């Protein structure tokens, strides 16, 4: 009844992608299996429809079978348009209703290793005058998107009220993240000072800031 | 063919949504037009499909009395409507269209949908809608920037300088608080001699709350 | 019998057992209707003894009928564009029918000696298959509406036929007489004999 | 006799002599086939006399 599929799929350039999506036995096989492919901000489209049959438009590259039970399919080939994912659709006569999968998003397989930069600001004095105070960090290119936000509090680290995003690809293909702390004004000025530790691939830059400046 | 949607609409949980399609350049009195639901997270999960020149519909298990089937033959124009809405409804609606006629439930194993409508993206959050607080960080090469706090719903347009300001120009994505309120930051690179000199405004406008902040940064001593 | 010809003209309008001239004159007792789709090359298909796609594995019919069959072209509702799918057939069965026998199942043909059991392949397909009506397709592929409608010889009370005027009966008077269908010449006289009241 | 089932549908199907539904019970000792092409006025000309 449950159309299951991995969440990603990852191959390098001039060689075939497997991808897996596999149902019931009313799921598949009594009823044919149907594929769409959908551009990243917009609509699906119709890729492959009555089971092997290939429509006007669609390139060769695309070789589908629903085989007896599990459907798989591999791509000759990759370039940078079929960076989409791919739904595998049924018909269910128990359920008396179309399934989906989850969607498997190839990605092309060279960034060399960069250094964050982070910049940590105090909060604002209007901010401070309406009874409110948030510690802004913010982190900006590194690669690859993998870091870790730690708060410090002089020597005592913070868990409550921290707010952290996940890392999002910039213009030069770049990672980028910002964490945000809500403080209590009354607690802002009894610390010494406020640190924001940023962990990437085993190096951590840290910035601090006053409530004196 | 050309097969319009409603564009993005705001909403609260537990209200009402309304969202229509529009069907052209082919004949709308024998050709199905279905309704998907895809919601980040997940793939797509069919919800069902209305007859255009009859009125039997089918319901999926899942939503057999949530959802409504409503048509207009004279406009040509699908009505969907949904009630008592969920809090995890945030997803975009497709007006999928299939070939010939499947008033009957046998014809869906060879029926499969050719051209798709817009995306009407609808937001669900457990929230109000609340202008934005914009206030000014101050410098301390520059950095300096605005972070927009306590707004609902999502987007929000950040500019500096009314876009004269472009290079060095890096908006944040927004995260999401434990108050269902969304915050978010974006800081501009500038040269530390045009500190004292240059003026930099963010321009913050909010659309679904029609809020429009203008704030000036400037550095503190 | 006069409302059913101004619906669309008559492709066959054959009857074998009843003629169709004197559907007035014989009054039945009970009245059977059985209606379906068929294409172009499919009328001749619904006759006694016949093989193939419909009197062998969709509606088998009786080798005895003495009812009568009404088709006509539905080009104007039925057909669509890029044809319709909720019309079917059934193709593949492991036997025969019997006459007046419906059957319908979910399950799949196993055409071979591979027990494949609900999973689809070689020598397993769906027994099930879709045909369309398309305008681009020719006569041998247009929505042709038919009914059967199957009758019985008189061994009940007939209750429906035509509206004739029934007039009132004589008796000892040399008077022909029409009785639910049965017509001869002779004289009405009273018996004394006994008919329990079936 | 059970491949032709599945090319195209069937206009007629008439038979003389030897009758449709058992073609399978039967055994017979030489097969002639004569194909050809026919318009659908011609149909019916397929016939004796
Ligand atoms: C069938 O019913 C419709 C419904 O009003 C009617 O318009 C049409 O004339 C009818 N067809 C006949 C009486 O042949
Ligand atoms: C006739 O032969 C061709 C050759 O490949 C094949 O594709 C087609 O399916 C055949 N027609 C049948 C089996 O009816």
């Amino acid at each position: 009844p449950v159309l299951t599929q991995p969440p990603s799929a990852s191959g390098p350039p001039g060689q075939s992608v497997s991808i897996s999506c596999s149902g019931s036995r009313s799921n598949i096989g009594t009823n044919f299996v149907y594929w769409y492919q959908q551009l990243p901000g917009a609509a699906p489209k119709l890729l492959i429809y009555k089971n092997d049959q290939r429509p006007s438009g669609v390139p060769e590259r695309f070789f589908g079978s629903k085989s007896g039970t599990s459907a798989s399919l591999a791509i000759s080939g990759l370039r940078s348009e079929d960076e989409v994912d791919y739904y595998c659709a049924a018909w269910d006569d128990s359920l008396s209703g179309h399934v989906f999968g989850a969607g498997t998003k190839v990605t092309v397989l060279g960034q060399p290793k960069a250094a964050p930069s982070v910049t940590l600001f105090p909060p604002s004095s209007e901010e401070l005058q309406a009874n409110k105070a948030t510690l802004v960090c913010l982190i900006s290119d590194f690669y690859p998107g993998a870091v870790t936000v730690a708060w410090k509090a002089d020597s005592s680290p913070v868990k409550a009220g921290v707010e952290t995003t996940t890392p999002s690809k910039q213009s030069n293909n770049k990672y980028a993240a910002s964490s945000y702390l809500s403080l209590t004004p009354e607690q802002w000025k009894s610390h010494r000072s406020y640190s924001c530790q940023v962990t990437h691939e085993g190096s951590t830059v840290e910035k601090t800031v006053a409530p004196t400046e | 063919v050309q097969l319009v949607q409603s564009g993005a609409e705001v909403k609260k949980p537990g209200a009402s949504v309304k969202v229509s399609c529009k069907a052209s350049g082919y004949i709308f009195s024998d050709y199905n037009i279905h309704w998907v639901r895809q919601a980040p997270g997940q793939g797509l999960e069919w919800m069902g499909w209305i007859s255009p020149d009859s009125d039997d519909t089918n319901y999926a298990q899942s939503f057999q009395g949530r959802v409504t089937m409503t048509r207009d033959t004279s406009i040509t124009t699908v009505y969907m409507e949904l009630s008592s809405l969920r809090s995890d409804d945030t997803a975009v609606y497709f007006c999928a269209r299939s070939v010939g006629y499947c008033s009957l439930n046998s014809c869906q194993r060879w029926m499969w949908f050719d051209t798709w409508g817009q995306g009407a993206l609808v937001t669900v959050s457990s929230a109000s809608t609340k202008g934005p607080s914009v206030f000014p960080l101050a410098p301390s090469t520059a950095a300096l920037g605005c972070l927009v706090k306590d707004y609902f719903p999502e987007p929000v347009t950040v500019s500096w300088n009314s876009g004269a300001l472009t290079s060095g120009v890096h908006t944040f994505p927004a995260v999401l608080q434990s108050s269902g309120l969304y915050s978010l930051s974006s800081v501009v690179t500038v040269p530390s001699s045009s500190l004292g000199t240059q003026t930099y405004i963010c321009n913050v406008n909010h659309k679904p709350s029609n809020t429009k902040v203008d704030k000036k940064v400037e550095p503190k001593s | 019998y006069s409302v059913l010809y101004n619906l669309a003209p008559f492709f066959t309008f054959k009857c074998y057992g009843v003629s169709p001239t004197k559907l007035n004159d014989l009054c039945f007792t009970n009245v059977y209707a059985d209606s379906f789709v068929i294409r172009g090359d499919e009328v001749r298909q619904i006759a006694p003894c016949q093989t193939g796609n419909i009197a062998d594995y969709n509606y088998k019919l009786p080798d005895d009928f003495t009812g009568c069959v009404i088709a006509w072209n539905s080009n104007k509702l039925d057909s669509k564009v890029s044809g319709n799918y909720n019309y079917l057939y059934r193709l593949f069965r492991k036997s025969n029918l019997k006459p007046f026998e419906r059957d319908i199942s979910t399950e799949i043909y196993q055409a071979g000696n591979k027990p494949c059991n609900g999973v689809a392949g070689f020598n397993c397909y769906f027994p099930l298959r879709s045909y369309s009506f398309r305008p681009t397709y020719g006569v041998g592929h247009q929505p042709y509406r038919v009914v059967v409608l199957s009758f019985e010889l008189l061994h009940a009370p007939a209750t429906v036929c035509g509206p004739k005027k029934s007039t009132n009966l004589v008796k000892n008077k040399c008077v022909n007489f029409n009785f639910n269908g049965l017509k001869g010449t002779g004289v009405l006289t009273e018996s004394n004999k006994k008919f329990l009241p079936f």
